């Protein structure tokens, strides 16, 4: 009998029952979708199970209580197969889908990730050897797909061409505009890459051109297009023909673990004082680090206020409203993240370059 | 017949009604 | 060094948010309470200290309190962009409104929560070593801002004495009005202004809606507009105490060369450089133009025309790129106009201030960047033109006790209207006798 | 100073996820309570 | 990327103090059902096993 | 700051059972109780009508009360119906058969504790409870008799908050009963003792503004009932969200009611547009304040030509500078001053909230306090002088065991209603 | 910091009767009885000399 | 701290075997006697009404008297009649007749001495001895004579111990017997002499608790059983289990009863609610506190609001805050300080106790000692009075040989018990 038993403590009862708490998190590049928090319950007697939404909001008394309402109601939900949910479908760093919004919160199907599970009242483990974890279709068949080699070069040739046409020899700044034309996020909550925009994006890389004669222009046309047809039909494509721009960094940008996204939403989460998706251009500013950098400290070859300003500059809506996205800091960490090999590296550079509290 | 509501409309206004824009307006004094 | 403000009701809790907004970005805070270490010049420097305190981990936190007996604006300051920035204890809530009655504010509902306010302003004047007084906003056409306002003011008499009392208040404008019952209130709210404070600054809306439309190019204000107008004068007149300048002026100077007598202490207050971003390439902004605009009563926040009295005693702030040898010429220039008149009792009319912080620029806001600035506040005969129609307006509501029935249910007697009705008239006969020339032999 | 600061920030941390569990706790009671509602509504209408 | 098992919701029009039609008047038969005097649970709608 | 609503006979507890929907719709509630709304904004006020059952679900603070069950069976069976608490259904086994004196003596004192249990397990529910707010008719039985009591009894276990009445009074025209000049004029005498303000609906005035300006080819009780329920649910709206001048209903009394017996208003609801004619005309303050000022657009058949305003109240919904609204209200009173009380130096009270109806941009409700008010009570007091000298039909109701001095009481009353009424009318400031 | 109350609710059965009816005058009047309240005058008057 | 259990008569022995099913069922005994619960918790204080048979079995400390086997066959034939130890049953060969002379003074004093000796036999075999506990009915005729018979000689035998009775009596509106107002009047007579604690119960109201609370289509004596075996099993549950406030019989007593005649009690439990209802309101402890008070959850027909409370007591079951629980109390005594007797300064005593009944959540039982309860002994009164004068029945008492000075007796002292009640009530401190 511990000192800190609550009022359903199994010490307090005598009746006994099993279920399965879990904590998730959304899968989503909006900035609004990243601040939101679920929390739900598992039940293997009837195979059901239903998940909650919660909110913070001001009390009657002054300090804030969590409020919550639901978002999937109890039901027997059952996998793209038929197969049922059972218990070792929510361990932690699962992803399931389970179907279309019930609420008006949400406009499209999403996907969610399992970030906590208690099991200190459960009594019936069920598991099905040799079978996937949760409902990640997609990301099965990313890995069961394969892309052609001449893909891979030509978007090899397409990132040389924009970290130096476009940056001035900086990779960061390069990689950061690679992904300009694909800033809207849908209502699945990825981002979306259609041909046309495709076409658009290989003709920004300032390689495929010559003299302004007419037999020249459409000798670079035919090559841009020939380029952007390779590059588009070695990428799986949804209803209306898109394709995924998270598969395409995947072999732009490459690899990168969860806690390197983890520490870049750490950050992003410090310094948005509201709760929207965006931040403030006065707060990149007041934030940012150019004092204590060696090239302005050791070596005195820059000086700090105009490498601020520098770094001001990139932001592409910096000299009319000044918002940032979320996307846009995500394409910023990626292109940062690519630069670099080694994981300390990225930690040490990553805390020394904002001085939040 | 149909029946009606006995009142006429007698209540007008109109957008911007202020003169200039200003509540009131001091008057000029020489020197 | 410190001072303390105090925001009661919800014109005072709004006008709040512009302020400490004002002040933070002035300072350099962040809306988390967290400077970067680089907006200060070294160490030993401490100018925040005048607004802000810092713990031991080095968060700020501001010298504030904000009273509301209805939940709904301190819930969205609790809910909004600065909830890390106030200490929880500050954001005092009651249940229900005092209605627009003074006396359910002073005599039901404000008096079970003067207690925790005092203990609250208690905390907060502990926490100090040159204290140096109280700025108090409020709105006396409401009900709580009046009933409570009048009862903390008191209360505050009683136990700190000797400490000064400022106060920022929203009188009832002369024609565009919001709630019948708004002369009562502020009838028996200038009472308690009377007694209870050492300069009280009078403000109305329908002069700053005048301002903004008619210097600002703004089609369709708001009361944020207002409130921003506000937070400038305000810190203007504390930028005196948090940096370097050529003439430092305190906050007992003030009172000491502006206040003859004690009574005589409602002052007017303008301000010079509102202009927009459009209209500030097509004009020069010199230190003569903008003291030539200070006087002008298209510039006053409170509806009243100085012209139609005698001045006694003006107060001039100067921020910004000015030199001493410019505002001397300045006023020499003013002193010469034939429409701007002292009464002869008052030789040396003029107190001058002279900062070099020019005025801050804020993200949203409507006003130009500009270098320099002017501000004034005046003590002028004028003001009983105010009381004479605010007089006149309860006379004709009183005559037929049009709506005494809820203030005497509510626990106040019939006597108390008369009492104050006669104060108001012994103020109006004394702005009548200080503003006659000399006197006679018989 | 810095060791101080870092154990509040750990504490702090348990308390909101002792608070947050409380809440957790009483949906999952309600839920039980609807599943048994609804088992005895069957049985009255198949005795009926 | 194919939407799984469970559906879309469809959310009616918002309620205007206007514009609305009579759409009780399509029914054709206005049978009232009694139910305080008799029904001791009365139409409570409880979910199946 | 929490209201409890009160149902009573047929047109209350239909009009409530279209509130309920309005109010559900506007946060998104489903008609399973549960919260399927999409903003915060909706959820942290909630409790205002709603009391939280376990795991998600939401009960109405409404009480339906009627001698016969037939109503609240169509209630019950309707498409809202479920999420009413069983509990709360409270009726006899007969009707009242359209009597005052049955429904306030006969049934009613054999069924009012149960509905006084009822009403105060609602009320102490509250952490802070406001005024309540009663739905039912005049004319009626048991409206008028249950609904007089009721409130009588309230008054005495709760005589600190406010007593809020909605009141369907006969028609000038034609009469949907032959009895409702006594049971007009009784229920009136207990009103002007008993209520805090009151609110006065024709129903002739609701059938012109449906024809003449929505132009409905086909209208139902539905219409009018959801015209009600938007105006209802619009004097609230300040209670219940954020806004740049919060207003509340205590404030609302306390400046529209100089005097205590003068405490009966006209209401209107601006913002109806007419079935084919959106595009001729945009949304603007202008446009709210002049549909809000028009006769046509109130909901009483008096008309203020005849009168003076002693006070008004408009409460807007949107997002909406002060100046606009600041100086309409000064153009208006200054243009038409003859209208309008003198020794009064401004009648009319502001308000503005953030959030507006759903698929409105902008909405107002217009409160206003008229003498001409005065003409209905005279019709009623002649059409019941008429019928008590002849004893027309006034054996049911002494056969129940009313003594005649009632009626000459509640006849005197009305009259010196309209005395005062016509006195302060007339009075100057000399 | 006022938590909710319970109630056992009253018995009004026997206080109704046809004989007792509402006169003029008799409606329930909340009044708070007034409570004095001292003033400090310490401004002294003008002393213009 | 060991209870010992009799059952007598046809009322006794029926509740008494629904009692150890619902004991049973909380301590999780099989019905061969054999543990198959699921926590220590069950076991640890198995030892309070169970003795341990050899290899594993447990037998109930119970002893049950009828003078006809009928239903003792019916009992033993169910399906947990087993369990009882056979020596454990005494029965006659003729029945009581309904006749209270027959059952106390001829069969009684025939049966008795076994009975007794079948007592002191099981509480000399307890370690340390808690009190009796005895249900019967008082308008029978074997339950009433020889179970205030079997009262006085265990009162002669163990005056130290605790003495607590539940008993049935005749409702308001219909008999169950002709000659109910004599056996209840010399039971009641005996009771108040030998008593400790008696808890009374009208089957009428446990009709109006199923029927208005529970809306049950087809109740049926198995129901109002179980609602009297979980109230009874909810007053020992403190003694049998852990909790933050433990309580005892003997507490109770002491805070109970201010002087030794006024020791007659209401009871009642609270999370009583309908299938249909449950989904409209959630349980809470303000929840349970309003059930609690409601004269509708009281299982007597006397209603509280005619009288005073003395002194109240109220258990908790579940791991709950104190802060509620005391302050719900203070809440209650000051709202409601008409109905509270004035010159005692808290009425209310409160316990906790971790444990709940299993599926709920949280439960209560409330124990009220109130004034009221006068008009109920007058009815009675009454009721004897109009027998008495005409002779009513009486040959076949003073044929079995009582003399009728015992009834003029028992008529004065339950009329002085009225008067001292209704004295107690209109006392003031002067
Ligand atoms: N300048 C300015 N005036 C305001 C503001 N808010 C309200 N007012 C004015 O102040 C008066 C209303 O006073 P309130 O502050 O609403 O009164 P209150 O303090 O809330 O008193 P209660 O109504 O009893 O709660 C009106 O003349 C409004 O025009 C504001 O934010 N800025
Ligand atoms: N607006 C409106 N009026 C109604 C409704 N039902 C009845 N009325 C009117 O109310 C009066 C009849 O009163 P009624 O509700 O039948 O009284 P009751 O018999 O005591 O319930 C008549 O003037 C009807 O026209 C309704 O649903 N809406
Ligand atoms: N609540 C309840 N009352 C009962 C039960 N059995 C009998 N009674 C009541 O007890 C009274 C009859 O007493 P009874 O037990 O027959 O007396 P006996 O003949 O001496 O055993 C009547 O009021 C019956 O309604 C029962 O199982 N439950
Ligand atoms: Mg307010």
């Amino acid at each position: 009998h511990s000192m800190d038993t609550t009022l359903f403590s199994d010490e307090n009862r005598i009746d006994r029952g099993d279920s399965l708490l879990f904590h998730c998190v959304q899968l989503s590049q909006g900035g609004t979708d990243s601040h939101r928090y679920f929390f739900g319950c598992y039940f293997p007697r009837w195979r059901g199970f239903y998940m909650d939404e919660a909110r913070e909001l001001p009390g009657p008394l002054g300090y804030n209580v969590t409020r919550h309402f639901p978002a999937f109601p109890f039901d027997v939900y059952l996998k793209d197969d038929g197969e049922h949910f059972l218990t070792d479908d929510f361990q932690i760093g699962s992803i399931f889908t389970l179907g279309g919004p019930l609420n008006q919160r949400d406009d499209g199907q999403k996907r969610y990730k399992v970030v906590h599970c208690d099991d200190s009242q459960l009594r019936t483990r069920t598991g099905k050897t040799l079978a996937f974890i949760g409902n990640n279709v997609s990301g099965l068949l990313q890995q069961t797909h394969r892309v052609s080699g001449e893909a891979i070069d030509a978007l090899k040739r397409i990132r040389e061409a924009y970290i130096f046409n476009v940056g001035n020899g900086i990779p960061e700044v390069g990689i950061k505009a690679m992904g300009r034309h694909f800033r809207k996020v849908g209502s699945d909550g990825r981002r979306w890459m259609s041909y046309e925009g495709i076409v658009r994006f290989v003709k920004d890389s300032r390689n495929f051109n010559a003299t302004l004669s007419f037999s020249d222009t459409q000798r670079t046309e035919e090559d841009v297009n020939t380029v952007a047809t390779c590059i588009y039909n070695a990428f799986p494509k949804n209803e209306e023909e898109c394709i995924d721009y998270d598969f395409f960094m995947d072999y732009v940008r490459g690899p990168m673990s969860q806690e390197r996204k983890d520490a870049v939403w750490n950050i992003f989460r410090r310094m948005d004082y509201d709760r929207d998706g965006n931040l403030n251009i006065i707060d990149i500013q007041a934030c940012y680090n150019t004092q204590d950098h060696p090239t302005c400290s050791v070596d005195h070859l820059f000086q700090s206020d105009k490498m601020l300003k520098g770094f001001l500059t990139i932001w592409d809506e910096n000299e009319r409203c000044g918002l940032v996205p979320y996307a846009e800091f995500l394409d910023y960490y990626n292109g940062v993240s690519a630069v670099l090999e080694d994981d300390k590296v990225f930690f040490d550079v990553l805390n020394n370059q904002w001085k939040l509290l | 017949q149909h029946n009606k509501h006995p009142g006429k409309t007698v209540m007008f206004t109109r957008k911007d009604p202020l003169k200039r824009g200003l509540f009131s307006s001091y008057p000029y004094i020489p020197e | 060094r410190e001072a303390i403000c105090i925001h009661i009701g919800q014109a005072g809790c709004q006008v709040g948010n512009a302020c400490w907004e004002l002040f933070c970005l002035e300072h350099g805070i962040q809306p988390d309470g967290a400077m970067p270490s680089d907006k200060t010049i070294g160490v030993e420097d401490d100018a925040f200290n005048t607004f802000f305190s810092e713990t031991g981990a080095g968060k700020h936190v501001p010298r504030a309190v904000f009273l509301d007996l209805e939940p709904t604006v301190v819930d969205e300051v609790r809910t909004g962009t600065y909830r890390q920035l106030f200490h929880p204890e500050q954001l005092i809530s009651g249940k229900e409104d005092a209605a627009n009655n003074y006396a359910r504010g002073h005599y039901t509902i404000g008096k079970e929560i003067v207690d925790l306010c005092l203990d609250r302003i208690r905390k907060l004047a502990d926490n100090c070593t040159g204290l140096q007084g109280f700025l108090v906003y409020h709105a006396v056409g409401g009900g709580t801002g009046s009933g409570l306002g009048a009862l903390l003011l008191e209360r505050l008499s009683v136990d700190y004495g000797k400490k000064s009392k400022l106060g920022y208040t929203v009188y009832p404008s002369p024609q565009v009005s919001t709630a019948v019952v708004e002369p009562y209130n502020s009838v028996l709210s200038t009472h308690s202004l009377l007694e209870h404070t050492d300069v009280a600054a009078m403000l109305d809306n329908e002069a700053i809606y005048d301002l903004t439309r008619r210097n600002l190019d703004i089609e369709r204000p708001t009361y944020t507009n207002l409130n921003r107008l506000i937070g400038q004068v305000v810190s203007s007149l504390t930028a005196s105490l948090r940096f370097d300048g050529a003439l430092n002026v305190d906050l007992t100077e003030f009172q000491t060369n502006l206040v003859p007598y004690p009574r005589i202490h409602f002052v007017l207050t303008s301000y010079a450089p509102v202009i927009s971003a459009e209209k500030a390439y097509h004009e020069q902004l010199s230190v003569s133009e903008i003291s030539n605009a200070v006087f002008e009563p298209a510039s006053m926040m409170t509806k009243c025309d100085p012209r139609h009295g005698k001045y006694m005693a003006c107060c001039l702030m100067y921020r910004g790129d000015v030199v001493p040898k410019d505002v001397n010429a300045a006023v020499a220039t003013i002193k010469t106009k034939r429409t701007i008149q002292f009464v002869d009792w008052s030789p040396t009319g003029f107190k001058c201030g002279i900062n070099y912080q020019p005025p801050t620029v804020v993200p949203g806001g409507d006003l130009a960047k500009v270098q320099r600035a002017v501000c004034m506040i005046a003590n002028s005969t004028a003001i009983a033109e105010v009381f004479a129609r605010i007089d006149h307006k309860f006379d004709l509501m009183y005559s037929k006790r049009a709506f005494v029935h809820w203030y005497v249910g509510e626990g106040m007697e019939e006597g108390e209207f008369s009492e104050a009705r006669e104060d108001l008239a012994a103020l109006e006969k004394d702005y009548e006798e200080v503003g006659a020339e000399s006197a006679d032999m018989d | 100073k810095r060791k101080f600061l870092e154990d509040r920030a750990r504490q702090r941390d348990l308390l909101r996820r002792r608070r947050f569990m409380e809440v957790e706790e009483e949906r999952r009671w309600a839920q039980q309570d609807n599943l048994q509602l609804r088992m005895a509504n069957a049985l009255e209408r198949q005795k009926e | 990327y194919q939407q799984s098992r469970a559906l879309k919701k469809e959310f009616s029009l918002p309620m205007v103090p206007g514009m609305t039609c009579g759409e009780e008047m399509l029914r054709r038969s206005y049978h009232r059902t009694q139910v305080h005097g008799r029904k001791y649970d009365t139409n409570t709608h409880i979910d199946g096993v | 700051r929490e209201i409890v609503c009160v149902q009573a006979g047929q047109c209350g507890n239909q009009i409530g059972s279209k509130f309920w929907e309005v109010i559900s719709d506007e946060h998104g509630v489903d008609p399973t109780g549960t919260y399927q709304g999409d903003s915060d904004l909706q959820l942290e006020r909630i409790n205002v009508y709603f009391d939280e059952a376990t795991g998600g679900r939401y009960v109405p603070r409404s009480v339906l009360i009627d001698l016969e069950p037939g109503t609240m069976d169509s209630v019950r069976a309707g498409p809202y119906g479920q999420i009413f608490r069983p509990d709360n259904f409270i009726f006899g086994q007969s009707g009242a058969g359209n009597n005052w004196a049955k429904g306030h003596y006969t049934e009613g004192a054999e069924l009012i504790d149960s509905v006084l249990d009822v009403c105060c397990k609602e009320a102490e529910s509250c952490d802070c409870l406001q005024g309540f707010q009663i739905c039912h008719s005049l004319g009626g039985g048991t409206g008028s008799g249950m609904g007089t009591l009721l409130i009588s009894k309230l008054r005495e276990q709760y005589p600190d908050r406010i007593m809020m009445t909605f009141s369907i009074i006969p028609s000038p025209k034609v009469s949907d009963t032959v009895v409702e000049p006594y049971n007009t004029t009784l229920s009136v005498h207990q009103l002007v003792e008993n209520s805090d303000e009151s609110m006065c609906i024709d129903n002739e005035a609701l059938y012109d503004i449906c024809f003449r300006t929505l132009k409905l080819t086909t209208p139902t009780f539905g219409d009018l009932n959801h015209l009600v329920s938007a105006v209802v649910s619009g004097v609230t709206c300040c209670l219940r969200f954020p806004g740049q001048l919060n207003s509340d209903l205590r404030k609302l009394a306390v400046n529209l009611v100089p005097f205590p017996r003068l405490h009966f208003f006209m209401m209107g609801f601006a913002p109806l547009t007419s079935r084919g004619s959106q595009q001729y005309r945009g949304l603007s303050v202008p446009e709210l304040t002049q549909q809000m000022f028009d006769a046509k657009n109130m909901m009483q058949a008096a008309d203020p030509r005849h009168g003076r305003y002693l006070t008004a109240s408009a409460l807007f919904r949107g997002r909406m500078s002060t100046k606009e609204v600041d100086e309409q209200m000064l153009n208006v009173q200054n243009k038409n001053s003859s209208y309008f009380i003198e020794w009064i130096p401004n009648n009319i009270k502001s308000s503005v909230c953030d959030i507006p109806p759903k698929g409105l941009k902008m909405a107002v409700t217009f409160i206003g306090n008229n003498t001409c008010i005065q003409e209905m009570f005279r019709r009623v007091g002649e059409q019941f002088t008429l019928m008590f000298r002849r004893k027309a039909f006034l054996h049911w109701y002494t056969g129940e065991g009313m003594d005649e001095m009632e009626f000459t009481e509640a006849e005197s009353n009305m009259n010196d209603l309209v005395s005062e009424y016509q006195q302060y009318q007339d009075a100057t400031i000399e | 910091f006022k938590q909710r109350d319970a109630v056992i609710g009253p018995i009004v059965n026997d206080t109704v009767d046809p004989k007792n009816f509402l006169r003029t005058g008799q409606g329930i009047k909340h009044i708070v009885p007034p409570v004095p309240h001292k003033k400090q005058h310490r401004k002294d008057f003008l002393d213009c000399g």
